[PDB]
């Protein structure tokens, strides 16, 4: 909460709305040097969630509010995220990220017991239903893209114990994402 | 011919359609490296007979007692239960 709550909107709003209406900021180089410690701290900020989503999985609540943000995004209308946003954006990859699954670890029981989106019957269900809302994102291709990877592993899973009943679900989530053209 | 009999008793028909492997493996003319075809017929009965001994697996990790097994139940079935049938060990 805390952290992206602010991280994002401190960085944003400040900058724009009283440095680049003030100009405090002053010399072409004043101007910059704050420029680059603002949009540090965004990427330092960014970065942390990202180092944090590589080493620990996200708790339901966490998980939930890293969607609702994801969900307001706008990739800059020049059709690129921006240094910090694509840190965001592979940040929730590695998040949701189960490829630590198919790697043959003799630790795959105690990884199972150590990823938090792996105990939770209701946590598969909330993304599942956040994800076929036909509420897509602020891109339409946020809500084709992570379905389509929840959906692979729900192809999977059934090979892990006997978790089948969502593989019927991954052919229309495909079908919803190569629609959106997620390519 | 018929199976409703065969049901009650379906485990009588392993221990025949294992001899009719051996009286298919007599004509198998499998004792060379060349004969093929007839060792993956052999395999196809040991496919069947073994996913049939997985079915009666899985029917015993879909318990209903809250103390044998609590995992299928009203707690998670994430992790199942020992992979056992709970077979008596037949002779």
């Amino acid at each position: 909460n805390k952290i992206l709550t602010l991280i994002s909107q401190i960085d944003v709003n400040n900058e724009f709305d009283k440095l680049k209406k003030e100009r405090g900021l002053g010399n072409k180089k004043h101007r910059k040097e704050v420029s680059d410690l603002i949009k540090e701290c965004q990427q330092s900020l960014a970065h942390s969630l990202y180092s944090w989503s590589c080493q620990t999985p996200l708790n339901r609540e966490d998980t939930l509010l890293l969607i609702g943000y994801l969900e307001k995004v706008t990739v800059e209308g020049d059709g690129s995220l921006d240094k910090v946003n694509l840190t965001l954006l592979m940040s929730l990859l590695y998040c949701l990220d189960v490829g630590f699954l198919e790697q043959g670890t003799d630790d795959r029981e105690e990884l199972m017991k150590q990823a938090s989106m792996f105990m939770d019957r209701q946590y598969i269900a909330a993304i599942h239903n956040r994800l076929q809302n036909t509420q897509p994102w602020k891109s339409p291709g946020m809500q084709a893209t992570v379905r389509l990877a929840w959906a692979l592993a729900l192809r999977g899973i059934s090979q892990f114990s006997e978790v089948l009943e969502f593989s019927e679900a991954d052919e229309p989530m495909a079908e919803i994402a190569i629609g959106g053209n997620v390519f | 011919t018929a199976a409703d009999v065969y049901f009650r008793e379906v485990s009588q028909m392993e221990i025949i359609f294992e001899c009719l492997v051996d009286k298919e493996e007599a004509d198998l003319e499998s004792t060379s490296i060349d004969s093929v075809e007839w060792a993956n017929i052999v395999v196809n009965v040991n496919t069947i007979l073994k996913d049939m001994l997985h079915v009666a697996c899985q029917y015993r990790q879909s318990k209903n007692s809250l103390y044998k097994n609590e995992s299928g139940i009203q707690e998670p079935e994430h992790v199942p239960w020992t992979a056992s049938s709970g077979t008596a060990g037949i002779r």
